[PDB]
DNA sequence: AAAGTGTTAAATTGTGCTATAC
DNA sequence: AGCACAATTTAACACTTT
């Protein structure tokens, strides 16, 4: 009821499925035993031409994160103004006022750094989307759901032997044959020794 | 705690080739429920079933 | 103190402290598990003690 | 080994028609893969049956 | 000791033949994915309509008899397990309730 | 001057074999 | 257990940004 890879053609030495797809065996075992999604196709035309509108919409969410950040930062500024106003409206000790001004800076730092962490997350998902290509891997298992619910129409990804069957379907043998003929003819080094 | 709050991040990206341990680490990521959340989930289930029947 | 190899490894080791070595031992032994404070001071005493 | 293959195949065929979350179906497909691998060449990937 | 064993069966000693054998007729069934299977039968035999073919799935005869759907049901299709324990008035006064929660939560 | 970045060697894992008859 | 062998990594390198 679901496809299954033959074990002789995956766990050999050298692995024939790894050579036929240019995938490492440590990545092949992550794919076919349900540990990492693999991109199996990507529409290059839609991702090429709608890239500007997609990054323009991405800047909207980035500025929404920055706007909630500066709103909480203004809240922390008004809160620390209220602390240093109402505590210092009367006579007070010095070191507790130092601790109050320190804790205000601590909560402001917490706000801007939580915002920095989620800003880096939103940068990372877009940097992952902009370099999409088949025979990749997504080991995160949360980033793939973020790529499926958002920009989920530009590609396809799967797990296991049905994804390996889909990669074998879209596999033009003559292109890889001519490229492997040309690498050993022109280039040299470890790249030539591998391509044989 | 950068290291302490790292190696916690770098833990969930390893293979763990024993499949039983892989299944246990997979099911560990969902939290439990209290005594009154299951009531809300069951109400949502029964409402959705009635709506699909009326559909 | 005599130990011409021991101070050499103490230079080239780079890991300083109790917790900083405990996370390294746990991450090399499990491997890849969240470091806690039970698994720091009870793993070494639950393997040889 | 034939019994384990057709057992996990029948259980996958029942879990798919019943409607199931993705975790149970993926666990069943991984068990099916390990059963067929144990049938063809035992003790190669992982521990032997 | 020796421990003889047998897969349960028999070996008969009729010398084989190949000329006089009671006569047979061939039926042909057709499965769901357009496959054709030829089955021999004795002449004094009621040829059945459906046959479990070599493909693994059932195939009807090539004629147009249409014997039986036999009125087989679902079984329990959840719902039924919902409708048998909870009645329609309790659901209609609940679903609409949930429906109003879609109206109030959307605008706050 | 740092910081990567890809290309090039020693370490690092896995596979296969190990006589004959009672 | 080891003996050999070939495939797959740390690290050691100059080259090019920052």
């Amino acid at each position: 009821a679901a496809p299954v890879t033959h074990i002789w053609y995956f766990k050999g030495v050298p692995s024939r499925l790894g050579y036929l797809l240019d995938l490492a065996p440590k990545d092949l075992e992550k794919i076919i035993y349900f540990a990492a999604y693999v991109i199996t196709s990507v529409d290059e035309e839609m991702r090429h031409n709608e890239l500007s509108t997609l990054e323009a919409e991405m800047a909207v969410e980035r500025k929404a994160v920055e706007d909630q950040r500066d709103g909480e930062l203004e809240a922390r500024a008004q809160k620390l103004e209220a602390d240093l106003a109402e505590l210092e409206a009367e006579g007070a000790k010095a070191d507790a006022r130092r601790k109050v001004r320190d804790g205000g800076e601590r909560e402001m730092r917490q706000i801007r750094d939580r915002a920095q962490r989620e800003l880096d997350r939103l940068e990372d998902i877009w940097s992952t989307f902009t370099k999409l290509a088949p025979k990749q891997l997504i080991v995160d298992e949360n980033l793939y759901r973020e790529l499926v619910d958002r920009y989920g129409e530009y590609f396809t990804g799967a797990m296991g032997a049905e994804s390996i069957q889909k990669l074998i379907e879209n596999f033009d043998i003559d292109a890889e044959a001519e490229s492997l003929r040309d690498v050993i003819r022109n280039g040299k080094g470890q790249k030539k020794l591998r391509a044989l | 705690s950068e290291a302490l709050r790292q190696a916690r991040k770098d833990a969930e990206l390893t293979a763990s080739a024993d499949s039983v341990r892989a299944y246990l680490k997979q099911i560990g990521k969902v939290a439990l429920l209290n005594a009154e959340e299951e009531v809300e989930l069951a109400k949502r289930i029964e409402a959705g079933l009635y709506a699909t029947q009326l559909m | 103190g005599f130990s011409e190899i021991m101070r050499s490894t103490l230079e080239k080791d780079n890991t300083v402290g109790t917790d900083e070595a405990l996370l390294d031992i746990y991450r090399k032994l499990r491997p890849g598990e969240p470091p806690t404070k039970e698994s720091a001071q009870t793993l070494l005493e639950n393997l040889f003690f | 080994l034939y019994r384990r293959v057709i057992n996990r195949n029948n259980r996958l065929k029942r879990l798919i028609d019943l409607g199931a979350p993705e975790i149970i179906v993926n666990n069943e497909k991984r068990m099916l893969q390990e059963s067929v691998d144990a049938l063809f060449d035992n003790g190669r990937r992982g521990r032997p049956v | 000791r020796v421990l003889r064993g047998s897969r349960l069966g028999a070996v008969s000693y009729e010398t084989d033949r190949n000329h006089d054998l009671a006569p047979r007729q061939i039926a042909r069934y057709r499965t769901d994915n357009g496959e054709e299977f030829e089955v021999p039968f004795a002449d004094d035999a009621e040829i059945p309509g459906t046959w479990l073919c070599r493909n693994g799935m059932e195939g009807t005869l090539i004629e147009g008899d249409l014997p039986e759907p036999k009125k087989v049901k679902p079984p329990r299709t959840h719902w039924d397990m919902l409708l048998e324990r909870r009645s329609i008035e309790e659901l209609e006064e609940l679903l609409k309730e949930r429906l109003e929660l879609i109206r109030s939560r959307r605008r706050g």
